[PDB]
C-alpha cells in the first residue's frame, strides 16, 4: 500500500469504498476498492470472494482488469485499472441531446464481446446495469462490478428474494424460475440498449408485479405459444391482464430496422430462444460499427 | 470435535 | 442454451489441470494421514446435510483442503480448522446465503474460536491465491448428464453418490482428474442401473474411450463394492434419502464386463 497515493474518492459499490490512486513508482493511475475486514464477525465478504476469483480468470479488453489484490491482517485492497465514468452518469449527462447512435452501437458491440467472453468462461454477471458499465475517454466500455457474479459449471440457483435490481430483471426470474441462465445477462443488455436509444429505462417497475406488467405492456402478455412453459411457472397467474405486443417502431423510434431486430431477439420471452452474445455479434446491425469517442 |  | 457448452467443457478441462492437488502430498505430511483426511471429509458431508448446503459446496471445500495440504504442513489438531475454513469459503463462493461464521464455530462444538476460523480463512485464501473457481467431479457430472438418452434420475443420483465416495479416499482418487472420475462414476452408474455404457457422444466430446477410463473404473467399482464396510458411512446414509431415490441401497454389479 505504501506505493499508492490516494487522489480522490470516487465511490462505493456492492461494498467497500472506491478511490482514485496513483502508483508513486510507475505513475499508473488505478481505482482502489478498500474492503473493511470484519475480522471478528464475518471475514471476507462473499462479494469480494466472487469478484476476485472470477476476475482473476477473465482477461479481456471489455472486462475491467483486476491488477492486484493487497491482502493484510486488517485490510483487503483490490487494484483495478482506472476508468473515469459509468454509463449511468454519461447517460444522465447526455440527456436532452442523446448519446449519438454510432456510439450506442459501438458500446453494445463491445459489451457483447465482454459478455460472450464471460459466458464462454462459465461466468454469469447477473447484475448488468448502466452503473456497472465503465467507460474511458478513448471510446471503450467494460463490464465491471462482479461482486454478484457466479460460476455456472453447475446451474446457478435463483434467490427466492432477488437482491439484484428490478428494472433490468428478466421475466423468467420475475416468474419464479429455479435457475439463472446466460439469458438473463442478455435481457439486461437489451434493456440498456433501449435505454441508451430512448434516453429512459425501458421497463421502470416499482415492484416485481409492476415490473412484469410493464414488460407485458410493451412486449405483450406471454402464453404457451410464445413461451412454452410460462403457464406452469411458480408465479404465473391465469389472471394476468392480456396486453398485445407493441410494434418496436413505437418502443424504440430512432432505431433502424436492424437495431429493432437485434433488440427484439435480445428481449425474447423464452430464455431458450433469446439470442446469445456470441450470435448477436454476428448481427448485421454491427456491419458499420466504428469506435467514436464520447464527448465527456 | 474430531479427535484424530 | 447449449451455445457455450463446448467452450465451457473445454475451459473446464484446462482449469482442472491447473487446480490439481499434488498427488503424493499425504506422504510429506509428518502428522496427518489419508485416514484422518477421510474422517474430515466424512464429517464435512454431515455438516452439509446439517446446513442443507449444496453438493457443489462440499466438492469445492475438499478441493481447497487438498490444494492447501499440498503445500502447508498441518498438525492433527489443526486439520479440522483447515476443513472448517474451507467449508466456510466454499459456502461463501457457492451458496446463496452461507451459514454465519458463528454457525461454523458451533459445528466444531467450539473447538476453535471465530477469530481462529477467520484467520484461517485468510490463510487459505492466501495459499490458494484467491483461486476458488475450481472444476469438480460434480460439475463434470452435470455436463455429462446432458448426454443421457433418455435422462434417468436414478442414474443421476447414483453417479453423484459414487462421485462423492471418491472425495473420501485420497488413495487412490488423487491420481485422477475430476473429468476422469466423473467419467467412471457416470459409466458405473449407467451400467449399474440399466446395463448401458459410456455413450459415444461423450467419447467424442471428452476424447475418453471407455478403455482409457478403465483404471479409474476398476478403483471406483472396488470402492462401490466395499462401501457398506468402509469406516466412514456419511455418504451412504445421505444417499438413502428418497431425495436420492435411495440409490445407495441398490445392489452394485459384481463384474463390469470390461
Ligand atoms: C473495478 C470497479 N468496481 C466498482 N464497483 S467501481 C470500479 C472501478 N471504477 C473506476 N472508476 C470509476 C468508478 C465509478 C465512477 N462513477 C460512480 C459514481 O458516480 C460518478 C461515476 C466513475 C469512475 N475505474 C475502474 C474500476
Amino acid at each position: 500500500m505504501e506505493n499508492f497515493q490516494k487522489v480522490e474518492k470516487i465511490g462505493e459499490g456492492t461494498y467497500g469504498v472506491v478511490y482514485k490512486a496513483r502508483n508513486k513508482l510507475t505513475g499508473e493511475v488505478v481505482a482502489l476498492k478498500k474492503i473493511r475486514l470484519d475480522t471478528e464477525t464475518e471475514g471476507v465478504p462473499s462479494t469480494a470472494i466472487r469478484e476476485i476469483s472470477l476476475l482473476k480468470e477473465l482477461n479481456h479488453p471489455n472486462i475491467v482488469k483486476l491488477l492486484d489484490v493487497i491482502h493484510t491482517e486488517n485490510k483487503l485492497y483490490l487494484v483495478f485499472e482506472f476508468l473515469h465514468q459509468d454509463l449511468k452518469k454519461f447517460m444522465d449527462a447526455s440527456a436532452l441531446t442523446g448519446i449519438p447512435l454510432p456510439l450506442i452501437k459501438s458500446y453494445l458491440f463491445q459489451l457483447l464481446q465482454g459478455l460472450a467472453f464471460c459466458h464462454s468462461h462459465r461466468v454469469l454477471h447477473r447484475d448488468l446495469k448502466p452503473q456497472n458499465l465503465l467507460i474511458n475517454t478513448e471510446g471503450a466500455i467494460k463490464l465491471a462490478d462482479f461482486g454478484l457474479a457466479r460460476a455456472f459449471g453447475v446451474p446457478v440457483r435463483t434467490y427466492t428474494h432477488e437482491v439484484v435490481t428490478l428494472w433490468y430483471r428478466a421475466p423468467e426470474i420475475l416468474l419464479g424460475c429455479k435457475y439463472y441462465s446466460t439469458a438473463v445477462d442478455i435481457w439486461s443488455l437489451g434493456c440498456i440498449f433501449a435505454e441508451m436509444v430512448t434516453r429512459r429505462a425501458l421497463f421502470p417497475g416499482d415492484s416485481e408485479i409492476d415490473q412484469l406488467f410493464r414488460i407485458f405492456r410493451t412486449l405483450g402478455t406471454p402464453d404457451e405459444v410464445v413461451w412454452p412453459g410460462v403457464t406452469s411457472m411458480p408465479d404465473y397467474k391465469p389472471s394476468f391482464p392480456k396486453w398485445a405486443r407493441q410494434d418496436f417502431s413505437k418502443v424504440v423510434p430512432p432505431l433502424d430496422e436492424d437495431g429493432r431486430s437485434l433488440l427484439s431477439q435480445m428481449l425474447h420471452y423464452d430464455p431458450n430462444k433469446r439470442i446469445s452474445a456470441k450470435a448477436a455479434l454476428a448481427h448485421p446491425f454491427f456491419q458499420d460499427v466504428t469506435k467514436p469517442v464520447p464527448h465527456l | 470435535r474430531l479427535i484424530f | 442454451v447449449p451455445d457455450y457448452h463446448e467452450d465451457i467443457h473445454t475451459y473446464l478441462r484446462e482449469m482442472e489441470v491447473k487446480c490439481k492437488p499434488k498427488v503424493g502430498y499425504m506422504k510429506k505430511q509428518p502428522d496427518i494421514t489419508n485416514s484422518m483426511r477421510a474422517i474430515l471429509v466424512d464429517w464435512l458431508v454431515e455438516v452439509g446435510e446439517e446446513y442443507k448446503l449444496q453438493n457443489e459446496t462440499l466438492h469445492l471445500a475438499v478441493n481447497y483442503i487438498d490444494r492447501f495440504l499440498s503445500s502447508m504442513s498441518v498438525l492433527r489438531g489443526k486439520l479440522q480448522l483447515v476443513g472448517t475454513a474451507a467449508m466456510l469459503l466454499a459456502s461463501k463462493f457457492e451458496e446463496i446465503y452461507p451459514p454465519e461464521v458463528a454457525e461454523f464455530v458451533y459445528i466444531t462444538d467450539d473447538t476453535y474460536t471465530k477469530k481462529q476460523v477467520l484467520r484461517m480463512e485468510h490463510l487459505v485464501l492466501k495459499v490458494l491465491t484467491f483461486d476458488l473457481a475450481a472444476p469438480t467431479v460434480n460439475q463434470f457430472l452435470t455436463q455429462y448428464f446432458l448426454h443421457q438418452q433418455p435422462a434417468n434420475c436414478k442414474v443421476e443420483s447414483l453417479a453423484m453418490f459414487l462421485g462423492e465416495l471418491s472425495l473420501i479416499d485420497a488413495d487412490p482418487y488423487l491420481k485422477y482428474l475430476p473429468s476422469v472420475i466423473a467419467g467412471a462414476a457416470f459409466h458405473l452408474a449407467l451400467y449399474t442401473v440399466t446395463g448401458q455404457s459410456w455413450p459415444e457422444s461423450l467419447i467424442r466430446k471428452t476424447g475418453y474411450t471407455l478403455e482409457s477410463l478403465k483404471p479409474c473404473l476398476m478403483d471406483l467399482h472396488q470402492t462401490y463394492l466395499k462401501a457398506p464396510q468402509h469406516a466412514q458411512q456419511s455418504i451412504r446414509e445421505k444417499y438413502k434419502n428418497s431425495k436420492y431415490h435411495g440409490v445407495s441401497l441398490l445392489n452394485p454389479p459384481e463384474t463390469l464386463n470390461l
